[PDB]
């Protein structure tokens, strides 16, 4: 969509029990839809008051730790669960496996609007930080950095630079700040061209199979592993329609009766974990919302990446 | 030029190194470990 | 580019994580680096090491890293006689130039 | 049927020690108990390439570019002091005895046959040629390996050490006694009888062998040479490290032992090439040629198996060689 | 067929020692046995940037910011004392002989052919040109490498050391004997006959070479230079280390040997460029050029392989060069 007028940096945010179950096919880091919905919840809660439009999100993930455990004698992993309460008779309830993970991410969220000129930059930065302190990011509480050495503050970098050199200079200053992490971007063109080459190899190939080929460490005979460009992962890239769009007060047991509902299903794209100084433009690497509601296809990606 | 040399009475496997022109001590074992290492790494360098 | 990325990554996580680069002194720390102790020399010594690092701008780690990275190719006489060593050196020089350009701006 | 035992391990008779090389001045060798040791120190060498090129590197531009980036090494070097012209190499040698008895043997019948064979040898002819040749290799300072090759005068002093002190002293001119002839001498025969009584188990023999060599003031001496890590860069390469026990250069014990065993003048090839060391398939590493190959019937293994199993006793020279291999020690037995 | 041997190691004939440099005053050089040694001491140096810039550092503000921060070093330096104008450089040289025999050689047929080739050379013309040129490089103090270049008067004293004392003493004026002409003399032929009898194996030759040089009071002398570890900070770098054996400055033995070998006036390029050191693919590392490249048929390897294998004996100058390489030593032979 539209380009950001400024680039706010929420600092290293600790999330204690995020949803490690991203999707029915992927586990690990939470879905980027969690971060885009979080930024839209931030806009819904302070962006209408500071007259700004917080839009887009850059995911950095300084550290990650899934609450998993590899069982004895297996190559796979399982999830450490919680003990839910008993039922009304004292019987143990049926265990529903939820993944939990401890994250330390920082969010490069793009901000544009008329509120940039009305308030100081540090003022709106402190406002959205004090709002995000009372929120949750993927089902996990945001730990607010109390009584450590020093709180990591904000810096709203203005994307409009007086030069190209000043723009690259404070961009390099920001990239040094979010440097111990690993930026997550949407790489769907590489998945599409990998589909084309794999279809050239053997026809009627799905890009589900191209995704699966880009995930696995496949071996080749002369033995040599297939090289992979970068840290290629599968991500859930939004939802696809399974149902016609129902009326607000038509579907039974919705969340609300003023919003149209539609039964949907995940869409598994591809993402790439790269170091944040590779991109040379932090105006990119932001995850936006692309609905196109008449067709379905509610999805998120990083447009203007390459 | 053989990649492994078993010293037979002393139960030592010597693997050829190319930097210095000599064999160096690889592991212990006899003919079975020698044949298994030949099957894994291939002889004749 | 990836090996430069994780070298800068290792340097960054050491430089922000621990004060261990200035934990205990001696005679041997390979102190000409001055990148793994960025807040360990300026946030503690005000004019002793911070003015000895901001004007000097110690970014010389690129050529020592190139000497370490030169081991990665085989030391074959045909590999050095062919133009593959020339292509190797020009791409390595470009990537150490980028490592230089990111390593120099540590005083901002 | 009397097959060969699957294990045989013979322990090493003629045990020498690490030979500690110290330095000083000739004409006071008799006061050489406080001579300072030769220290191994580091110098740094720089050499142009001199190895053969493999017809691909014979481009003159590539050759000049290679010699413009020359090889920097450090080397361990050991020299005499600049006021000292004599190298004293002092070790002790134990002659144990009980040569044919193995330290391990599966077959009891083979062990009885081997013990009968060695005892038949010793009764027919004692350790009299073997100890004569060992006493020669103590007398001519062959254990001075490259420290002997240009020496002005070498002199060996061998003391038989009884309960605390010298019981009998020898003193030889190690250059008059050649490196290739086993002659007879009144003192060499006395040392031969002492090593004979040691190898026969009829006495405890411990010799203290001291060898002085006129090399020259500050010249290089050659201790035994170790093998290097090669974990670091190619300029502080450390291309050569030398042996030293405690800040004092030394020759390895098995190098002294290899020079002691150099008695085999009975190999089937030409005898003008001198004695070689007693080895099965009697081989010399410097020449890279294995005399006593098993295609001919003259290695240690076929001679021992013909002597013990099927009673084909070889000629007296070849059984001297077989018993010298039993004195040398080792594991002689299959997998 | 007679292919070349796979290993070929020749031991170094003409062994020099580390050239100890001490200091004193001229006209009492005859009492120069208690002269104090030249000590290697440290001093600080502060340098401006003076190397070439690669058209990215040619900004004036960047260059001024560079010259604002100068580089600091401590360097090892060796000077004469302020009351001594003469540098005495003293070493011993041991001439061994037996130049044809390799110390390690695989093919016995190649070894016999190479021995026959070198014996044919020695019988046709002994070590007489080579010893005359080695005696010149002893006579003119070429082993004083940079300590010779500004000296007012250089005098070399060479003593043949027998059983404990001087058998024959020489004394040369090393500046009248040039660095480039191998002329004839009365005393240089006596030294050439001595080095001839040493290299022929017909006698033990140990020369004590002492060279004096009028440099000047407190002037800098130039011992051999070690290489550094490069481990500490940019202020106390210790960027220069000088060789010393025990608190006494010294030139390396291989540097004295490279100055002694500088006899090769038979390389195909111009002979106004002087003699060079005897190397295979005869190369001077200062000049960065390799004379006797293998694209011409005048390196050591193709000359030796045409002489020994296929009997193509070269001109007597080239076989002087080949036998000078065999005196030089080396690791010859392929892989």
């Amino acid at each position: 969509v539209t380009d950001p007028e400024a680039l706010l940096l929420l600092p290293r945010l600790s999330i204690q029990n995020a949803n490690a179950i991203s999707s029915p096919l992927t586990w690990g880091f939470p879905s980027p839809g969690a971060f885009t919905g979080f930024v839209h919840a931030l806009q819904r809660r302070v962006g209408i008051s500071l007259d700004i439009e917080l839009d887009g999100v850059g995911i950095v993930c300084h550290r990650f730790e899934a609450q998993i455990s590899q069982p004895a004698g297996k190559r796979t992993k399982v999830f450490n669960l919680t003990r839910n309460p008993l039922n009304r008779d004292g019987s143990t309830a049926a265990i529903v496996e939820e993944g939990r993970a401890h994250l330390e991410v920082s969010l490069l969220l793009g901000v544009h609007g008329d509120g940039l000129d009305d308030h100081p930059a540090q003022e709106i930065a402190r406002q959205v930080q004090e709002q995000a302190g009372a929120m949750r990011l993927a089902g996990g509480s945001i730990l607010p950095w109390c009584n450590e050495r020093f709180p990591a503050p904000n810096a709203e970098l203005l994307m409009l630079g007086g030069s190209d050199e000043q723009r690259r200079k404070n961009q390099r200053r920001l990239t040094r700040r979010l440097l111990p992490g690993f930026a997550l971007v949407s790489r769907e063109a590489l998945l599409q061209q990998h589909l084309e080459t794999l279809r050239t190899t053997l026809p009627e190939a799905t890009t589900l199979d191209a995704l699966l080929d880009l995930c696995r460490i496949n071996f080749e005979p002369p033995w040599q592993v297939r090289d992979k460009p970068g840290w290629l992962v599968p991500i859930p890239a939004g939802y696809n329609a399974l149902s016609p769009l129902y009326l607000p007060g038509e579907v039974r047991n919705a969340r609300d009766r003023e919003t149209p509902l539609r039964f949907v299903e995940n869409l598994f794209g591809l993402g790439e974990w790269l170091s944040p100084h590779r991109v040379a433009a932090l105006s990119d690497l932001l995850w936006y919302h692309h609905a196109e509601p008449d067709k379905g296809l509610y999805r998120w990606s990083t447009p203007r990446f390459v | 030029i053989e990649k492994f040399r078993c010293s037979h009475g002393y139960n030592e496997i010597y693997k050829y190194s190319p930097d210095h022109e000599a064999y160096l001590f690889y592991c212990k074992g006899g003919q079975g470990q020698l044949n298994k290492l030949i099957a894994e790494n291939g002889r004749f360098m | 580019a990836q090996i430069c990325d994780e070298a800068l990554q290792y340097a960054a996580r050491l430089r922000e994580l621990e004060p261990g680069w200035s934990a205990t002194p001696g005679c041997q720390l390979h102190d000409a680096e001055q990148l793994w102790l960025d807040p360990l020399r300026a946030q503690t010594d005000e004019t002793f090491l911070q003015r000895r690092l901001r004007g000097d701008w110690p970014a010389e780690v690129g050529n020592r890293f190139a000497n370490w990275l030169n081991r990665a190719v085989s030391s074959d006489s045909q590999i050095l006689g062919s133009p593959e060593a020339a292509q190797w050196s020009q791409e390595l020089s470009k990537e150490l130039t980028m490592f230089k350009e990111i390593l120099e701006d540590e005083r901002d | 049927i009397l097959s060969t035992a699957s294990v045989l391990a013979f322990e090493r008779k003629l045990d020498p020690s690490d030979a500690l090389m110290s330095a000083g001045a000739w004409a006071q060798r008799d006061a050489s108990q406080e001579w300072p040791a030769v220290t191994v120190r580091e110098k740094s060498v720089r050499g142009t390439i001199s190895n053969r090129l493999k017809t691909k590197d014979r481009d003159p531009a590539k050759l000049d570019a290679s010699i413009q980036s020359p090889n920097l090494q450090t080397v361990d070097v050991a020299n005499l002091p600049s006021d000292a012209d004599t190298l004293k190499v002092r070790f002790t040698l134990r002659v144990l005895g009980g040569a044919g008895t193995p330290s391990a043997c599966n077959d009891a019948a083979y062990r009885d046959k081997l013990l009968q064979t060695v005892a038949t040898y010793v009764n027919d002819q004692g350790f009299a040629e073997l100890a004569r040749r060992y006493a020669h290799n103590l007398a001519n300072a062959r254990f001075l390996w490259r420290n002997r090759v240009g020496a002005e005068a070498v002199e060996v002093r061998i003391n038989h050490i009884r309960q605390g002190e010298v019981a009998r002293a020898w003193r030889f001119d190690a250059l008059a006694i050649g490196l290739r002839d086993f002659k007879a001498d009144a003192e060499l025969d006395a040392l031969a009888e002492l090593i004979a009584s040691g190898l026969s188990g009829s006495g405890h023999v411990l010799l203290e062998v001291v060898a002085f060599a006129r090399i020259g003031d500050g010249q290089e001496v050659f201790p035994s040479q170790e093998l290097i890590l090669d974990k670091g860069d190619k300029k502080g390469q450390k291309s050569k490290t030398l042996y030293s026990v405690r800040d004092a250069a030394a020759i390895h014990s098995q190098k002294i032992g290899n020079a002691l065993r150099t008695i085999d003048t009975w190999y089937p090839d030409e005898d003008g090439l001198g004695p070689i060391a007693v080895e099965p398939y009697g081989s010399v590493t410097s020449q890279g040629k294995a005399y006593r190959q098993p295609k001919q019937k003259l290695d240690f293994y076929t001679l021992l198996d013909n002597w013990v199993l099927r009673d084909e006793a070889p000629a007296v020279e070849q059984q001297h060689y077989v018993i010298a291999n039993l004195i040398r020690g080792g594991v002689f037995g299959e997998a």
